[PDB]
């Protein structure tokens, strides 16, 4: 809370934005905190695994669409493989983007527990009074409380017209 | 309604710095904590298969509208031809005769009457449509169907002056 | 790039707000994704939506098909299942969209219905979020009549044949307005020439913004008040426990878009689905077996069916079965939005909450929601009368009165069942936190006898028995391999095991992260 | 009620941030309403169009009509014109609806084309708002294209015709790509099945959506970053000066949205827009003078009038004279929203401006207004050659050689003629600063001489002759009546006066509050 505030580590930056924003945080920790291992190798392996095979059906999904007898000519054990094979070319494209990412969040994303801090309930008080005053000035400026006629001919006219 | 005047004090300009350095500790902590500067193939990976599903996918979303314009789908006498290379006025089996029929806009009376060389005036305008006497006046479905045809074609229409 | 950021914040000055917003906390559990299903499912069928719109036609002057598939040529026909049938034979994969948006909107339905049986159990319903309660059943009701048009437009002679059965009847059949209604609709008799371009200008424009704006105001009515949470060790009235929104939250949402676009298209593909080219064109004099539309109105013609024939006759008039159908329907609209007021009145409760309670701790509520859906199964399977005579050789006649005795009948004995279950629930929850965990190991005890071992979960007397806790709404593990129980293998993959030193330094760390996760989860 | 207000605030706790926007304060001034009527002619169009759509028909299959218009009986005719003629003459008032949003629609042609003049002229497009520009041009070009559409449904011989020529030949006119969008918009040839169904569907979904969207995007970006303001005596670049939202902002919102709705109405009833059962249904062999499609489109009809016949042959191809009209039209859509890079790059400036700058303080920019206002009116008025000839007898030969030669030599005299004006607007402003406002009244000096009698406006010096003052870029009154000089007579509404303390009375209390106002905003 002061110019001083230059030079200071990332850690305890955020801390002092999550207390900002009243947010406390507790248990983060890196997924590997010992060194490199043959482990995280295989872990990366495996989840590059599931990218390419995405990347390969998409571009037999690719190849399909364009080179695929699709006329009708049914009367050939071909015509009736066009949608079949597009919707699991797509689907298990897509399915193996999906599992990548999450076994890639899983894996390798370290885990993080935090506060909110609520806050809920009704409003402060101040708030509610300066809300209060405001619309009550508003309205009573207004000084149609004491014209009963303006405000029936308004209500007839509106009523009329919808 | 009473007149009123205020002031809004705008405090526009850059945001306050504490902000700033709270955002930007918050955004590369949260970057740096996935550790993925220091995987290359996981990128590369992820890079390849996105762009090969978004390409496969506007792909297929765009392969329902392309037709190929050169394709030969009209009949003619020399083959089949491209309808852009045709009027309906080209010969079918190369000896075909076509009267240049006029409208008559009845519905009792064919919608179009052959035309003889007598029935004109040294300044007449006319307009005539093509015939195909094989066509038939319009007294059944088929025939009805293929005046209409006939009648709602870009290229048709022809003056004789 | 730093350039691109410093603009930006000189520019538009967004900090507060975007820091505010990003290191919001959301809760964390598997319950809680049953509505970004929904909504993903939404994205789904607008995307395919917007598709399908440049390839329709919706007329009903009669024309002959002259096109493609053979066995339907020279029939007069209306355009727009000429239409349909382009689309679903002509255009390249066609056939292939359509399926993906009709199965789309039957994963939609489902979600829906899911996310609010899951809503009604947990309980979230009381006085902070009634008003997302009633948006909620709004949503449904819009949601279910703007499905039942879905299927309408590719006019069939099944599609034809379920739309006047329901519109023409039930319209015709008010007794007061009646005939007022059913001409504003069709402009004159049933078969009209606007009523197929109005239908589809109706599920195309009004009921989707409208769905759009209203699923808009929920979501910024859940963002806005926050999210509730199940009881655990660190959690209480007055805070929230989970991930925060940008390393997390998103990435996760993300995933699970992609995987549930993966499964739709998956099975979307593998599956057909309203062949309508096997069906035929719709006219007056054709009709047959086929019947029992979508899942999720079935219930409107499962009741047509059930229903006795009782009728009134007075001074030339006449008021025939459906009204009390409709009756029952309106009663059941209006029960859906009323259920929290009647449900505050009658236990006089005027109090805050932002935990839930699990299934097993309120007998009545539990019963209540049984009997629901007990209900409402009965009456679905009570009108696949002709599928379950048909595959299965039983009478119609027999089937139909099994449903009949049923409805009133079997209500009452699930309601019994299910509230001597939430009891039993509740007490074995109540022996387990009396006693340890049993531990399914037996002593003979030279002297003669056989004992349990039961493993206590905290505290034990000065003679070991354990003392006993408070029951606090928490989960506890029945079995015990659940909790504790270090049996985590080697260090190998599939074939070839590791250095031990790498396995001990692994199990360290992982013990060391597990234990300073539930030491901080405990002092907090 | 209190009691509403108390729940309220006790469920959702909002206070604070409606608070925040219910203090904001907006500037007062006449060109800053000139966004509140487009916005209001686009509320219109929506509640309009959601009308309409409950009585048409988009179809292109041949009926015939056997209505009730006599003079079109048994006429081959395609089903939208029929549905249209039904919505104009056999619905209780639908003509009166369908003039109503076609009027709407030109309506929020020009306000918006005005809205855009003035936000060019008052120069707000600088640094902070660019993105603004950039959204407000995407949203012209959008908007321009939706009217396009618009007219074309109905197809008679004057939408066909217009859709005909535009359509087909530009886009087969392509050098490169050519008849490959033609025949994938079409479906094949120009006359298609598809066209108007396609047509209607992306005139009701796709470009009011975005639309809609868009300009929820443009008010929010103007709501977050505040709104900019004339200078003037308690003016500063930190700060803004205005009116409240309660008593007067949204009060006057409304009414104003009320006016509009009301010339609409009365113009819509008073004025025949678009007689199309006077024209015929669209056939390719009919064809009349019947040309000059809706006005905001115009110039590119201009543009392709007054081109010249250039062509290039080389081997077995040919580019015709319509790719330069392309050229152009795409020149114009690019120079739209670089226009602030163009300005920022040239003048060398980067510094945050919130006050405005009024017409004539700046030469360059007027007069590249000037330019590019000449230029469209000169363009536009080229494609209406056919009405001048006709009810002005003059040559049609003549008056398009007219238009050829002016689209080059009138622009350069009418940007040096309004350079000169906007410096000789600044020369009068500089001789009213440097002595006082001429008062119009002369003495006779008995020595034998005439003076002004000028009003000084602030210090004199010991002479008489008042000291000069500085230019603050703020208007100054250039009549006496503009000034408090003598005012205010009787206090008599029409025929009697009142009593003459009452007169009095208002009248002091007139200029104490006057002058309490204008103390109060000097010294602040
Ligand atoms: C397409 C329809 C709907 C969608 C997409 C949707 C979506 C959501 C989402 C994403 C949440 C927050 C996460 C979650 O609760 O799993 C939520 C919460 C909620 N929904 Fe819905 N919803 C829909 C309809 C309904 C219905 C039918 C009801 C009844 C309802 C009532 C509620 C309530 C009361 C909450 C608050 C839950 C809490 O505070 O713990 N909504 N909805
Ligand atoms: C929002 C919820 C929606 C639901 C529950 C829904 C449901 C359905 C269903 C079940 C069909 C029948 C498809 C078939 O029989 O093959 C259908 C047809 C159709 N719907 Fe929707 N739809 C929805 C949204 C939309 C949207 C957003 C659009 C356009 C933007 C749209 C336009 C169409 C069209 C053109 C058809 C005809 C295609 C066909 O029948 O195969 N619908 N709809
Ligand atoms: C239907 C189209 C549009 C509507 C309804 C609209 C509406 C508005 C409104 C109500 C305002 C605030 C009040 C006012 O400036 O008078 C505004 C401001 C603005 N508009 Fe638009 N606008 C539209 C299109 C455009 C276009 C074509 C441009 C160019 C543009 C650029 C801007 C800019 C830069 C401002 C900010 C003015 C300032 O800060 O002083 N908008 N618009
Ligand atoms: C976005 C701005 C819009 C523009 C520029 C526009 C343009 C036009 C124009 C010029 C007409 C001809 C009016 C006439 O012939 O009397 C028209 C008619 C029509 N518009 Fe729009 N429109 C807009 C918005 C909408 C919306 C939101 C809808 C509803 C979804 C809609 C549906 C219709 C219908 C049904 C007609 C037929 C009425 C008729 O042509 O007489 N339009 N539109």
């Amino acid at each position: 809370d002061e110019a001083a505030l230059a030079a200071m580590s990332n850690q305890e930056l955020l801390a002092l934005g999550g207390k900002l924003d009243g947010v406390r945080i507790a248990y983060k920790e890196p997924r590997w905190p010992v060194e490199g291992t043959k482990a995280e190798k295989r872990a990366e392996r495996s989840v590059a695994v599931w990218l390419l095979l995405g990347g390969v059906f998409g571009l037999a999904l690719l190849l399909i669409f364009l080179f695929w007898p699709w006329e009708f000519k049914a009367a050939d054990f071909i015509y009736s493989l066009t949608t079949p094979l597009y919707g699991l070319t797509f689907g298990l494209s897509i399915l193996s983007i999906a599992i990548g990412a999450v076994l890639y969040q899983k894996r390798f994303i370290p885990e993080e527990i935090s506060i909110q801090e609520r806050h809920d309930g009704a409003s402060r008080e101040i708030d509610r009074k300066t809300v209060v005053a405001n619309l009550t000035d508003a309205f009573e400026g207004s000084t149609i409380r004491r014209r009963k006629l303006i405000g029936l001919s308004f209500g007839v006219g509106m009523g009329a017209f919808g | 309604i009473p007149e009123e005047i205020s002031i809004q004090e705008r405090h526009d300009g850059a945001s306050r710095e504490i902000d700033r350095k709270t955002v930007v500790a918050n955004l590369t902590d949260a970057f740096e904590g996935s550790t993925i500067r220091r995987r290359k193939l996981i990128g590369l990976s992820f890079g390849v298969g996105m762009g090969a599903f978004g390409l496969g996918t506007l792909v297929a979303f765009a392969g329902g509208l392309i037709k190929n314009p050169w394709k030969p789908v009209v009949p003619t006498a020399e083959g089949k031809k491209a309808v852009l290379w045709t009027s309906g006025w080209t010969p079918r089996y190369q000896g075909e005769t076509i009267y240049l029929a006029r409208a008559t806009g009845t519905e009792d009376g064919p919608p179009f009457i052959k035309m003889r060389p007598e029935d004109m005036d040294a300044g007449g305008m006319e307009t005539v449509f093509p015939w195909r006497e094989s066509d038939g006046d319009g007294t059944t479905v088929e025939s009805h169907h293929k005046l209409q045809e006939i009648a709602m074609g870009i290229r048709n229409p022809v003056m004789l002056i | 790039l730093a350039r691109q950021a410093e603009d930006i914040d000189t520019r538009y000055h967004p900090s507060a707000a975007l820091r505010r917003q990003l290191n919001k906390v959301f809760p964390t559990h598997w319950s809680f994704l049953l509505g970004e299903i929904a909504l993903y499912s939404f994205v789904v069928l607008l995307i395919t939506g917007v598709y399908l719109t440049l390839f329709f036609d919706p007329s009903m002057v009669d024309v002959t098909y002259n096109g493609v598939y053979q066995p339907l040529r020279g029939v007069e026909m209306s355009r727009a299942y000429q239409s349909a049938l382009d689309i679903s034979f002509e255009v390249r994969g066609g056939l292939f969209v359509r399926q993906i948006h009709h199965w789309a909107a039957l994963m939609f339905a489902a979600a829906i219905m899911v996310h609010l049986a899951r809503i009604f159990f947990t309980g979230a319903f009381r006085r902070p979020r009634e008003t997302n309660w009633v948006i909620g059943s709004l949503l449904l009701i819009l949601a279910m009549f703007e499905g039942y048009f879905g299927y309408s437009l590719p006019d069939d002679l099944l599609s034809g044949l379920g739309l006047r059965a329901a519109l023409s009847s039930i319209t015709l059949g008010m007794p007061v307005i009646g005939t007022w209604l059913h001409w504003a609709l069709f402009g004159g008799d049933f078969p009209g020439t606007i009523l197929i371009p109005r239908l589809y200008a109706l599920h195309i424009l009004l009921l989707p913004g409208i769905i759009l704006a209203l699923i808009g105001l929920h979501l910024a009515l859940v963002w806005f008040q926050k999210h509730t949470q199940f009881p655990g060790p660190g959690r209480t009235e007055h805070n929230v426990v989970g991930v925060r929104v940008m390393p997390v939250f998103a990435f996760k949402s993300g995933a699970f878009f992609a995987a549930i676009v993966g499964v739709l298209g998956l099975m979307g593909g593998l599956l057909q689905i309203n062949p309508i080219w096997n069906l035929g064109p719709y006219k007056p004099s054709q009709v047959s077996a086929g019947s029992q539309p979508d899942f999720y109105m079935m219930w409107t013609e499962g009741l047509a069916r059930i229903w006795p024939p009782w009728e009134f006759y007075f001074w030339h008039h006449t008021i025939p079965a459906p009204v009390w159908v409709a009756v029952i329907m309106g009663l059941v609209f209006v029960l859906l939005p009323a259920y929290p007021f009647l449900e505050k009145r009658f236990t006089g409760d005027y109090a805050h909450h932002n935990l839930l309670q699990r299934p097993r701790d309120v007998p009545v509520r539990t019963a209540i929601g049984a009997m629901a859906i007990a209900f409402y199964m009965v009456l679905t399977l009570a009108a696949m009368n002709d599928i379950i005579a048909l595959k299965f050789h039983i009478s119609l006649n027999a089937t139909t009165w099994i449903g009949r005795i049923g409805m009133v009948i079997l209500p009452p004995f699930v309601y019994f069942i299910t509230y001597r279950w939430c009891i039993g629930l509740q007490r074995s929850d109540r022996s387990v936190l009396e006693h340890g965990v049993e531990t399914g190991i037996i002593k003979r005890l030279p002297h003669g006898a056989y004992i349990e071992l039961h493993q206590p979960l905290g505290p034990v007397d000065e003679h070991g028995h354990p003392i006993p806790l408070q029951y606090q709404g928490a989960p506890l593990p029945k079995r015990m391999n659940k909790l504790g129980s270090a049996g985590s293998p080697g260090s190998g993959s599939f074939l070839f095991a590791d250095s031990a030193a790498e396995d001990a330094a692994l199990r360290e760390a992982g013990h060391a992260a597990e234990q300073r996760a539930l030491a901080a989860l405990r002092e907090h």
